[PDB]
């Protein structure tokens, strides 16, 4: 079942705003606007998901995983996101 | 890096098994002497006592099962000496034990099980004894015709001593355990993640709101 | 990663400020073994 | 289109992308000792009308909103009669949530609906002769529905971000302005009291906080519509 | 308001069931000395001792069962000391043991258990003694070819001691618990209010003539 | 809608208003003497994916850009690494050209491919020793591509209005923010350098210069996805 992910984890966000993903014009194309591990049972933006709560219930999972993304702005505003999964083994990518 | 590759089979994931594997939930102390004690001791049914499967029970509303009690004890020196006890249920609407020798331990309704010390510990199998079809661990709503009471949730009590009528100077620490048998949950509900404060009220700290995922740095470093 | 790959094109009135939303679960194909209990409760008790 | 039931008629879009609760439908109860001694009766022709609260005004700095069911009608009209004269209640209900704003503004809203919503008594003071429960007025707003102080918790000890198994719906004003649910019975006893006891409780949140430029409307009116089904009403009490 | 709906079952509602659940009936107490006490104890089989299934046998006149009876043990301390006992039941028409060491002890068609202290409570199974088909717990009318004996009720007696030849400085106080099997009544009779007064025969007081139904203001308010 | 293609994934609206370089579809090479001596390898597993390149920032005093193929894929993941390491080359591409606009922007581009496309020496200085050429860096732009200096004649002394001939297709942010061709393989000899020679080259030009109004986006971002298609390599050097 599709949980929220807090992705958003710092110290400077203190409701919500933990689990919104900023965007603006103001920042500039072709750099990294977010990113994030995907590791349920671990210390991150997972633990605020019920598969990371319920890996806690447990030691060793495996299988396939579903991310999905929501948008709200305009309807008349529009843009492109890049969403890049890289595979563990590797460093998140340094550019697009 | 030891990255597995093969599926593994979903029966841990079960809600049966998910509640298994009989653990603790209450301990009792039992000290009998003359008129500085009360001799006996007794301890209400409860569920939400230890917070590990309190979170595992309002993962859900409504639940239904069948409970198997098993009491073991010690001395608080830790030897086992062979006296005789005497645990006793007690279901619900019925009066508590409020004496060593008062009559309610004489008493044919209420269930009882005699054992030796030196006995290996004793075990019991209780029902589902509320009224409803099922257990609710939230009743929002007045139960008058103070707040949240459920009507429903006492399975009964328990009642504990020895069988003598002289002072045995005797002091015990009662260890339960208890496994469940035939559940069946309803309407999962989200975990909790704010420490408690009081019992059968799910009250929190809206000051030291603790955070569900720790803090990082930024949001443009993973790690 | 969640990259820009162009900016974040906007008409005349409006605020060009918004949020995105990110949600995740679990496929079919997901399994689990051995249970262990968790540590983010601390608490050992309450009565 | 037009729905129009009873007396009463109100417009939407065209869809069957509407989520129905865990799956089942509403139905009358069936065949248990009540249904066998005395038939609790069956209203299906006037009490069955899409009542419509009054408005709501979403902000920039709104919390979010939450009901009580059927505590809400406990007091509206012939169903609100037959509630606070009939110990015995029983029904399902159509939610038609709608949101009527502009293409300039942008925010999310959550729909969701949780059974046996219960409400946190804040002000942490472990004390038994204190024991700050919330009040008779919060944990029963009524008609007009109150509105939340900790979101993030759901004022429930409870995460939000995991309210999702719950049957929800986004609302996000660029897709879609209005979104519906269904809600069959959700009770572990047949019957109950329609007036100290909410079977469930609605709750609207901004997840994505409303913003718009100078000169813009500043409140976005949310509504809500309800319909009763197969309700069933046992015992006249004076 | 929990206002249940559901047709719940009915066994528990057989005299069967009524009768179920073992529990005491009597206790006796036996103390090991020299010359100035008996070494062994003896118990006549009764029903009615305990007025609380006294009440429930009142409420037919003609029962017919067997019995289970349980014999627990303990020192008054409280101790379980390792000793062989030796409880024996003794059939109606039978001299009952006048000493501790007198000869009906060693009797064979009495019947006899012997047991450790340390062993399990034992048990035995005592089937329908009675000459006639029933017992007859009222027969209004003289035994002679004072008043009311029923000249078939006794099922028998028991007899307890220590199989020793010394006298084995101990006190112990020992419980006994009875279950019936296979009830079968007859002529419902309608329950005793009053209190009694004595065993055996239903006396009553005459002055202090108790109430059933408790005292309110008027007729006009019910509350 | 949405297209995935090896790894990548890109959506856009659903279409087939989409052109055909003079009416041929891409194909392999057949039969000659090379097909005939040796396999030149064929892959279309990994290479076959729509790459998205840097995007373009169109304002209201932007002269245009354009591109070289196959220089602008010379380094570009795997398929850069078959393109440096075969000197035998051959692909046909799909060319999907979007642009991110509001509906209150105005402005008309031009999509072309130019086959052969010669780039001009400018400076005029009729001088043998001296020869203006215009230098490795701007012929070959390589993966960001370069921009104009006067596009009413192409900075190629060939005037733009009658560059429609070429496969062509108008952007116009009012009808449709999106764009495809598709081009086969365009040269007279069957393979060639991949490296020192390109095929044809991209261009992009605002014919109808960007206007908006107070508060807007004063940039369009617009970008472009390729996908190589029935790729041929040949004779590995090291």
């Amino acid at each position: 079942v599709e949980t929220i992910l807090e992705v958003n984890n710092t110290t400077d966000a203190t409701g919500l705003n933990r689990l919104l993903i900023p965007v603006s014009a103001q920042n500039k194309a072709d750099e990294l606007c977010a990113a994030f591990m995907v590791d349920p049972g671990r210390i991150g933006p997972w633990q605020s998901t019920l598969v990371g709560q319920i890996c806690r219930y447990y030691t060793q999972w495996s299988g396939s995983l579903k991310v999905t993304f929501m948008f709200t702005g305009s309807f008349m505003a529009t843009g492109k996101m890049l969403i890049a999964y890289s595979p563990p083994g590797s460093a998140q990518p340094a550019n697009r | 890096t030891r990255c597995v590759m093969n599926r593994n089979g979903v029966l841990e994931a079960t809600i049966s098994h998910f509640f298994s594997r009989s653990g603790l939930v209450g301990v009792v102390n039992l000290t009998d002497g003359g008129t500085d004690t009360t001799g006996y001791a007794v301890w209400d049914i409860d569920i939400m006592g230890f917070v590990q499967l309190r979170r595992k029970c309002e993962m859900f509303t409504y639940m239904r099962f069948n409970a198997e009690f098993t009491f073991v004890t010690t001395t608080e020196n830790g030897e086992a000496r062979p006296f005789m006890l005497q645990y006793m249920y007690v279901p619900p609407g019925a009066p508590k034990p409020t004496g060593r020798d008062a009559f309610q331990w004489q008493t044919a309704t209420n269930p009882s099980v005699f054992v030796k010390l030196t006995d290996p510990p004793a075990q019991v199998s209780v029902p589902f004894m509320s009224p409803a079809s099922a257990y609710q661990w939230f009743y929002d709503g007045y139960p008058t015709f103070t707040y949240g009471q459920c009507p429903n949730n006492m399975m009964g009590t328990f009642a504990v001593r020895v069988v003598s009528r002289v002072a045995s100077q005797l002091k015990l620490q009662t260890r339960v355990y208890m496994k469940l048998k035939h559940v069946r949950a309803w309407i999962p509900r989200p975990i909790r993640s704010q420490p408690y404060l009081l019992k059968n009220f799910p009250n929190y700290d809206s000051s030291k709101i603790t955070y569900s995922a720790r803090d990082r740095a930024s949001i443009k470093q993973a790690n | 990663t969640l990259w820009y790959q162009t900016n974040y094109v906007v008409p005349p009135e409006t605020p060009g400020e918004a949020y995105i939303i990110a949600m995740g679960a679990a496929q079919d194909n997901f399994t689990l073994k051995i249970c262990k209990d968790t540590d983010e409760v601390t608490q050992q008790a309450v009565l | 289109a037009q729905l129009t039931v009873g007396n009463s008629s109100i417009t939407t879009q065209e869809a069957a992308n509407i989520v129905l609760a865990y799956g089942e439908w509403p139905e009358y109860c069936p065949d248990t000792d009540a249904t066998a001694v005395d038939k609790p009766t069956r209203p299906d022709v006037s009490v069955n009308r899409f009542y419509t609260l009054d408005s709501k005004m979403w902000q920039e700095n709104s919390t979010g909103w939450y009901w009580k069911f059927p505590d809400v009608l406990n007091k509206t009209g012939v169903f609100g009669q037959n509630a606070q004269f009939h110990y015995l209640y029983r029904s399902g209900f159509c939610l038609h949530v709608q949101c009527n704003a502009s293409k300039f503004h942008q925010g999310a809203l959550l729909v969701a609906v949780i059974p046996e919503f219960v409400l946190a008594g804040r002000g942490s003071n472990t004390k038994p002769n204190e024991a700050p429960h919330p009040g008779f007025n919060t944990t029963f707003p009524g008609t007009a529905g109150a509105s939340f102080n900790d979101p993030y918790v759901l004022d429930s000890g409870v995460p939000l971000s995991q309210s999702l198994i719950y049957p929800h719906q986004w609302i996000n004003l660029r897709t879609n302005n209005c979104a519906t649910i269904i809600v069959p019975y959700i009770n572990a006893v047949p019957f109950d009291s329609a007036i100290n006891h909410s079977n469930f409780g609605l709750i609207v949140v901004p997840v994505s906080p409303l913003k718009y430029s100078s000169g813009a409307t500043t409140a976005i009116p949310i509504t809500v519509t309800i319909a009763p089904l197969n309700s069933e009403f046992g015992g006249l009490r004076q």
